[PDB]
């Protein structure tokens, strides 16, 4: 079958439950070639997952869609047996194999729920190929609804909250947050954006670009600068990962940073994420589920030596290379997605509308 | 080792400040409101360098001047500013020749234009370039200095591109050339002949203009008479490498700014990069300078306020603002990403945009200035429209009730002036 | 299936084993059970007899015509191949890791992805600053003393590391419009001399794009029977472990 | 004369173009030399005059840099001390008693060797600054104690090693971007035998809930017992406030500065943009700001304790200290 | 139409007057009743538009957020109504006896959150009130009538001295009670032992729109750990986000040198809201918001 990964380098005492791996190890190295236990089309998302070749949210749980079509497409059914069970035995194998190659986010786990209840929906007397195209269809549509559509509705609803001559505060890269302040400018507001941005993945620096693209004025700074910057600052727009059951935002590592700085500064907090990466889960804490990036990804060149260079060889030194955080509900003034503008508090509520 | 030198060129031998360059020298433009030789100079002494050589020719009576009041011809001057002024003077080859001559260098010097800002530390270079003289017999010549670019940034104009390919082991230069105007470039497998491994093509890099050379350069450029700039020397040394060799390597900096004033667009991005504080410390509220006139206060979104400002009430200054000591701002202003020279007047409801205002400009209210740049007294009236790129010159009064083109260069000199005037566009 | 494996061979048996073993046994031990073989048909015909007699998992033979080209014999065999195709040659004696070339193939969903070694006409191989990416092709024929990169190449990709002595492996892992392609234009011969270089320029005028995995263990010994010697000196080397 | 103006620019150019002294209590201990030179070799007379050149020189270093507040302090110390000295020599603060119950023109020829002894005394207390500073470390670590750095304080440093000897404990240690010192601080106490993990600034509130205390270092301390520290300082100490957590000030003495936060824009120290947003970057960085403030403001609330060569203090009562070491007509300078 | 914008304001102004207990909201709500009434149109569109039109001009009659809550609330009843049916005959009917019942309802909703709210009131308690507001004078009278001995500190509400008409109101039944200044909230917060105040609107997140004095007020009572109740109408449920109190709409904070007439209050300063729903924490409004529109 599939190997484990193995784990790389040592990790903190307290983050001694999570796994960590290396970039440059890849799992495929004691795979067959040509991929057989798992799906050719599993194996290269995994690979780009893994090395980071796809990154945000959105772009995984599409590309994650994309490649359940290809397999869906590729399937076929074994006698004397039903595609509702068949099917989903079969994907658990696939989705344990992208786990091992990174784990997953919130939006993916969400996609994979929806598509597990579409195929245990799907009944017996249907035939395969429209079994199958249905399938297809069911994954368009819910890329569609879920993705776009709910992004086009955060956009307009997040428009009436932007004025002339506001400063607004922006961290690392987030579609959504890129997309509502490019129909911001587009539709007439004149405006100034405000990138903060965190190491070691740089990712504020992508949505710099699209701004730099679109017209509209925008600063550069990193976030331990965020206190000097948010004197002038109107309003703060963070992304999201994830929305808790308790109101607990759950994003990159810094937003409940930037939440505490703001409030200490009276600024206010929104946030934009799609209805889709509700979670029935909670969180009070960063320690207790977070994921472990790999830690040479820590060791910058400063000057002419990396002083973090062969951090292995003194043994009570340990590198820690948090991915996400947690912001409290009682940091964040106000939540927009597609069903409108509501209060963090609120988040359960969408989560029992949605399901029933 | 032997104490540092650096051969100063104060004269640019082209032609592409016309007709800025009639009444005031290149050297002695203003930028940032200090000339481009402040800034080299002081490039020069804070990197190390104990002994200068200052050339001269064209309008070398006001560079004397500037150079003998400044703070580097002190005698608490730790680098020693000498003035060799000659008429004959054409290009560097004849300064180079005038150098090896009189043997003023006497190992391992620096050689710059007089219009290079920079804050690079050639410590490193010169290390490795006086190790790699000794260890190969004093083949290596010269070390050009390069930066770290990308084809797409303003500073790096068309004209002064360069695409080099280099040996990665060594860093030794193998071919050398500009792109002006190709979309196509050829390298010959000569190179590759040298090795099957090392070579590779860069067309990263901005070219400082600073290079640390070598007695023998000067040597070779009196024994090469019809070498006149150092790309003829570099193509040279480059072609004939099967007798003599004679090494030619280069250092790449990341983290430290270089670059030369060259023209206009060239003028417009470094002073972009300064006001950005992006040589720092070479800075506008520095005073790198010892002067009181150019004193000033750094603020919030990169304003600079010089002594005795006195803003007017409704007035904006929006970002990236320089403003000289005794300058007058009227009311319901708005200056943007621009510079102004000491003892200017402005009116009221007039908006500078990417605008350079010298000492003594005179602007009436009304006005609309767009991406200009305005010499030394200069006037506008009411009701008067720069367009992008347009340029006044020593003391041009502009009438009322007009709007100048977009490439508008106008001068009290006749010919050389797009448009002549005196009080107004219409003849 | 994302891989379909097919051996050109347009061979005698000069080692301790025949030389068309070893790319049979690498193909079966990094996981491929079904193998395409085009043997020669110049002299004779006899090659499948030949590998009638070995023990491999399952072998799939089919002679050649008396004179053709590598991409004419891959042309030959079109309505056998489906999916992307590993293309190798039976002078293919090395302990690659294949997963060095395939992932290569797999992340950046390559359109071709090859194998190179290092050295002990010439071709110059320009690759990008992570070595990976291929961005030029070229040999002295077509070459008048003058080698000529277009300035949008630099454009994108500023820095190119180039080499000068370095052998191809002739192992491609090619997409399956590639080979539609091959079919639609007769013109291209040989795809080690023509169908690469052409892929190489139209990388940079849908999106192309070539990959190269350079090695320093071990390669191929050449059809010249001058390195015959030498990949033997080396087979005692590598037949413990294989 | 020659020798001490030659010193003089020189000192002047180094803090004008940065680097020079790297340690704090170096740089304070080249300027009490400075100044020292500077009584002993130019000629005065009574003490005004005096005065006077040392406020010019002290001026002219301040303008020089005015983000290294050591020079000034090391200035308004000596002119403490020779007011202290001419007034002992001469005759026998403000305040109610002072306001209710109700000249340095004259001459001494002892004046300038208690002077100069004085100053001696200063500097001979400065040498024994840093291990004064490191004695208390035991006091205020318990076994298996965690403990947040930020950035690569020399004073943190001793404290942790001294501490070190006798505890176990955890060190946590943000690399304080760009300039990413805290590796060096991390690698440093690993080489000492203390357990060290190293993070960016981004997850300071993220373990801000599993320390205990926070010790840092400070670049100057201000009058109301405010702090000038490196950058993302403020953002770890509103983190510590948040969950009450105790913050500790590992400070010496001389970087006590008798100004106040009414100054503005000289603050922070603005360096190239290179640091934050390369140069490839391209023509983006053409209509983009980018800003690189190294020094961060602290208010006063969110410090609970100061420990300097003298012992602990609260930052309430650090106006007590300002008013024992400078006069208040020395504060302008 | 059969109905003029004249005749409208002069049945919006002489409904309020004839019953001046009855407050604006469902003035407003009977004035939109009975322009439904006599209409004769026959597209609901037509219809949608006329009392949207209809709004409009009673929102411009008086600036408060009640009315525009009210108009916005008819407005959902009327969508919800013509959702049900689609025959506009039928539909008609369906809409004015649905009114006259939820005419009633809002009637009744006074009452009910009085019996809902006056237990929260124990024996020498010291209640601090704003200004005026006749559901927190009707909560105090339910308490007084459940024989309950209490004190009361009302605020004078400086622009128009409806504190004192309070205080009145409040001695005209015998109950013991003060009146400040609008600057001795903070001064006399020790003293009380909870707050309860009036809403003129209920914001989204749970927040309220109150009179100008709300917002210091809470942030007073916040400050010494004392309960601050909101006694509001469920008619006054309103889908606004102000993020500060610039945010708030200008239509509402002028005519009704610079002086605002409302403020906003954010619901991390409230402890409980007493509607006809019953005792609801902030986080119910928004969840009954949602609810209302699918």
């Amino acid at each position: 079958q599939v190997p484990t990964r193995k784990d790389y380098g040592s990790k903190v005492s307290l983050f001694s439950h999570l796994p960590q791996y290396s970039r440059q190890n890849s799992l495929t190295q004691f795979m067959s070639i040509p991929s057989s236990v798992i799906h050719p089309a599993m194996v290269r998302l995994g690979l780009q997952y893994s090395q980071g070749l796809v990154s945000g949210s959105n772009a995984r749980c599409i590309a994650l869609l994309r490649a359940l079509q290809q397999v869906i497409q590729d399937y076929t059914t074994p006698p004397n047996e039903e595609l509702s069970r068949d099917l989903v035995n079969k994907l658990k194998p696939y989705m344990s194999f992208l786990t091992q190659c990174r784990p997953l986010s919130a939006s993916m786990h969400n996609a994979i729920k929806f598509l597990n209840k579409e195929i245990t929906s799907v009944g017996s007397s249907k035939r395969e190929e429209e079994a199958k195209s249905e399938l297809r269809a069911a994954i368009d549509r819910y890329v569609q609804e879920k993705i776009v559509l709910a992004a086009q509705a955060i956009s307009r609803f997040a428009y009436q909250k932007i004025s002339n001559g506001d400063v607004i505060l922006v961290y690392g890269c987030s579609s959504l947050v890129s997309r509502i302040l490019q129909e911001a400018w587009t539709e007439g507001r004149r405006f100034r954006v405000v990138v903060v941005d965190s190491r070691p993945w740089l990712e504020g620096r992508h949505t710099l670009r699209s701004l730099v693209h679109a017209g509209v004025p925008a600063s550069y700074l990193l976030i331990p600068a965020a206190s000097y910057v948010l004197p002038e600052v109107s309003k703060v727009l963070l992304g999201a990962h994830a929305l808790l059951a308790n109101g607990s935002v759950m994003s990159r590592v810094g937003t409940a940073q930037l939440a505490l700085v703001a409030r200490a500064h009276n600024v206010p907090v929104l946030v934009c994420c799609e209805t889709y990466k509700f979670c029935e889960r909670v969180q009070t804490d960063a320690f207790v589920s977070n994921e472990l990036d790999d830690p040479d990804d820590l060791q910058c060149k400063r000057g002419e030596h990396v002083a973090l260079a062969n951090w292995q060889n003194h043994a009570s030194l340990r590198l820690l290379n948090l991915v996400y955080d947690v912001t409290p509900p009682e940091l964040v003034d106000l939540v927009i997605t597609e069903l409108g503008m509501i209060p963090c508090s609120s988040v359960p509520v969408v989560l029992r509308v949605k399901s029933s | 080792p032997p104490p540092l030198q650096a051969v100063l060129v104060a004269d640019s031998f082209d032609r592409r400040f016309f007709p800025i360059s009639k009444d005031q020298p290149r050297v002695l433009l203003p930028l940032a409101n200090v000339a481009l030789i402040d800034y080299t100079l002081e490039f020069l002494t804070a990197t190390g360098v104990q002994e200068t050589f200052v050339f001269c020719c064209w309008k070398a009576a006001q560079i004397k001047e500037h150079l003998l009041k400044s703070k580097w011809c002190r005698p608490t001057s730790l680098n020693v500013v000498r003035i060799i002024t000659s008429e004959l003077y054409r290009s560097l080859g004849d300064v180079l020749r005038d150098v090896d001559a009189k043997a003023l260098v006497r190992s391992d010097f620096l050689l710059v234009y007089g219009d290079v800002i920079s804050n690079i530390n050639i410590t490193r270079a010169l290390e490795e370039h006086r190790l790699r003289r000794k260890l190969e017999k004093n083949v290596s010549v010269m070390t050009m200095i390069f930066k770290e670019s990308s084809p797409s940034h303003p500073t790096r104009c068309h004209e002064d591109n360069v695409v080099v390919a280099v040996d990665s082991t060594t860093n030794r230069v193998l071919h050398f050339q500009k792109t002006q105007g190709l979309r196509r470039f050829a390298f010959p497998l000569s190179l590759f002949q040298g090795s099957s491994d090392g070579v590779e093509v860069r067309y990263d890099l901005l070219d400082c203009h600073i290079s640390i050379c070598s007695p023998q350069v000067a040597q070779l450029f009196t024994d090469n008479f019809d070498y006149q700039t150092r790309d003829d020397f570099v193509r040279g040394l480059l072609v004939n490498e099967e007798i003599l060799g004679n090494q030619i390597h280069m250092h790449v900096t990341a983290k430290e700014y270089g670059a030369r004033v060259s023209n206009l667009h060239m003028y417009s991005a470094v002073c972009a990069d300064v006001i950005r504080r992006w040589v720092y410390p070479l800075t506008p509220e520095a005073n790198f300078t010892d002067s009181t006139t150019q004193s000033c206060t750094h603020s919030r979104h990169n304003i600079y306020r010089g002594p005795e400002v006195s803003l007017g009430h409704g007035s904006i200054l929006e970002e990236n603002v320089l403003l000289g000591s005794g300058t007058v701002i009227g009311s319901n202003c708005f200056i943007t990403n621009s510079v102004i020279g000491p003892g200017c007047h402005i009116g009221d409801n007039v908006v500078l945009d990417q605008t350079y205002l010298w000492q003594g400009v005179r602007v009436a209210a009304g006005a609309q200035i767009h991406q200009s740049l305005l010499c030394d007294n200069a006037e506008v009236k009411e009701r008067v429209t720069l367009k992008p790129r347009s340029v006044l010159t020593s003391q041009v009064v502009v009438g009322p009730n007009i709007t100048l083109p977009e490439g508008s260069v106008i001068s009290l000199h006749p010919p050389d002036a797009e448009e002549d005037e005196d009080d107004g566009e219409f003849s | 299936m994302e891989f379909q494996a097919v051996v050109m061979a347009v061979l005698l048996p000069v080692g301790n084993k025949p030389l068309i073993w070893y790319p049979l046994n690498l193909l079966e031990r990094v996981g491929f059970e079904e193998v395409i073989v085009v043997t020669t048909r110049d002299v004779q015909k006899a090659l499948c007899a030949e590998f009638k007699m070995k023990m491999k998992p399952d072998i799939v033979c089919i002679p050649d015509d008396a004179d053709m080209g590598t991409a004419d014999s891959l042309r030959y065999i079109y309505p056998k191949l489906k999916t992307d195709v590993l293309v190798l040659s039976c002078d293919l004696i090395t302990d690659v890791a294949l997963h060095e070339v395939v992932d290569l193939f797999r992340a950046y969903d390559a359109s071709l992805a090859m194998l190179m070694r290092k050295g002990q006409q010439r071709d110059f191989i320009g690759v990008d600053s992570t070595g990976k990416r291929l961005l030029f092709m070229a040999n002295e024929a077509d070459l008048d003393e003058e080698l000529v990169i277009k300035g949008s190449i630099l454009q994108k990709h500023p820095r190119i590391r180039f080499h000068t002595g370095l052998v191809d492996a002739h192992l491609y892992c090619l997409k399956k419009y590639i080979v539609d392609f091959l079919m639609e234009n007769g013109s291209i011969t040989s795809i080690r001399s023509e169908l690469i270089p052409y892929l190489v320029r139209k990388q940079f005028s849908k999106s192309l794009d070539i990959y190269s995995f350079i090695k320093e263990a071990n390669t191929l010994n050449l059809a010249p029977y001058d390195a015959c010697w030498n990949a033997c000196r080396g087979d005692r080397w590598e037949d413990l472990s294989r | 004369g020659s020798e001490l103006s030659e010193r003089i620019e020189s000192f002047v150019e180094t803090l004008k173009r940065g680097g020079g002294p790297r340690s704090s209590e170096e740089m304070a201990r080249e300027t009490l030399g400075l100044l020292r030179q500077i009584i002993t070799d130019h000629r005065w007379s009574n003490a005004g005059e005096l005065m006077e050149l040392i406020r010019r020189e002290g001026r002219r270093m301040t303008a020089a840099q005015p983000s290294e507040t050591t020079v000034g302090n090391m200035v308004r110390r000596v002119l403490k001390i020779i007011r202290e000295e001419y007034g002992r020599l001469h005759g026998r603060q403000e305040s109610l008693h002072k306001l209710l119950t109700s000249d340095f023109s004259f001459h001494y020829a002892q004046l300038q060797s208690n002077i100069i002894e004085a100053i001696n005394e200063l500097l001979v207390e400065l040498e024994g600054t840093m291990e004064n500073i490191a004695a208390q470390a035991l006091e205020h670590i318990h076994s298996n104690e965690v403990i947040m750095t930020i950035g690569f304080s020399r004073t943190v440093e001793a404290f942790l090693k001294e501490a070190a000897r006798k505890r176990k404990f955890h060190v946590i240690v943000a690399e304080c971007a760009p300039f990413c010192q805290g590796h060096e601080m991390a690698v440093n106490l690993s080489k000492a035998g203390i357990e060290t993990t190293v993070m960016t600034d981004a997850a300071i509130f993220a373990v801000m809930s599993r320390v205990n205390k926070v010790i840092i270092g400070t670049k100057t301390i201000l009058a109301n017992g405010a702090l000038r520290a490196v950058t993302g300082t403020h953002t770890l100490a509103l983190a510590a406030k948040h969950h009450s957590t105790p913050l500790i000030v590992c400070a010496p003495m001389f970087k006590l500065s008798p100004q106040f936060p009414n100054e503005e824009d000289s603050f922070h120290k603005f360096v190239a943009p290179e640091e934050v947003l390369p140069f490839t970057e391209g023509d983006i960085l053409e209509k983009v700001s980018v800003h690189c403030p190294v020094f961060d403001y602290v208010p006063p609330e969110l410090i609970t304790l100061f420990i300097s060569n003298i012992g602990g203090n609260a930052p309430s009562y650090i106006y007590r200290l300002m008013s024992e070491l400078y006069h208040p007509d020395d504060h302008v300078l | 139409g059969p109905m003029d914008d004249k005749e409208l304001i002069e049945y919006f102004k002489s409904q309020m007057k004839e019953d001046p207990d009855m407050a604006s909201a469902v003035a407003a709500i009977r004035t939109l009743l009975e322009f439904l009434k006599r209409d004769k149109g026959e597209t609901i569109q037509g219809l949608r538009a006329n009392l949207t039109s209809a709004i409009e001009t009673l929102c411009g009659v008086d600036s408060s957020v009640a009315v525009s809550s009210g108009g916005e609330l008819f407005l959902r009843f009327i969508s919800l109504a013509s959702l049900e049916y689609s025959d506009y005959s039928k539909c008609k009917k369906i809409m004015i006896e649905r009114g006259e019942l939820f005419l009633r309802r809002i009637s009744l909703s006074r009452n009910k959150i009085a019996d809902l709210c006056h237990t929260f009131i124990k024996d020498g308690a010291t209640i601090l009130t704003h200004a005026y507001s006749r559901v927190v004078l009707r909560v105090l009278e339910a308490a007084v009538a459940a024989k309950k001995r209490f004190s009361v500190y009302v605020t004078e509400s400086q622009p128009d001295l409806s504190g004192k008409k309070m205080a009145k109101a409040l001695c005209h039944l015998n109950v013991p009670v003060t009146v400040v200044l609008d600057a001795a909230v903070g001064y006399i917060m020790e003293k009380a032992d909870l707050v309860i105040v009036g809403a003129e609107g209920v914001v989204e997140n749970g927040g309220i729109i109150n009179k100008i004095g709300t917002n210091q007020m809470a942030v007073c009572a916040k400050a010494q750990n004392k309960p601050f109740y909101v006694v509001a109408e469920s008619f006054k449920f309103v889908r606004l986000f102000p993020l500060n109190q610039q945010d708030v709409p200008d239509k509402f904070k002028y005519k009704a040198e610079e002086h605002p007439w409302v403020d906003y209050t954010a619901p991390s300063l409230i402890t409980l809201l007493f509607t006809d729903l019953g005792v609801l924490t902030p986080s119910a409004v928004s969840d009954e918001l949602i609810k209302l529109y699918l």
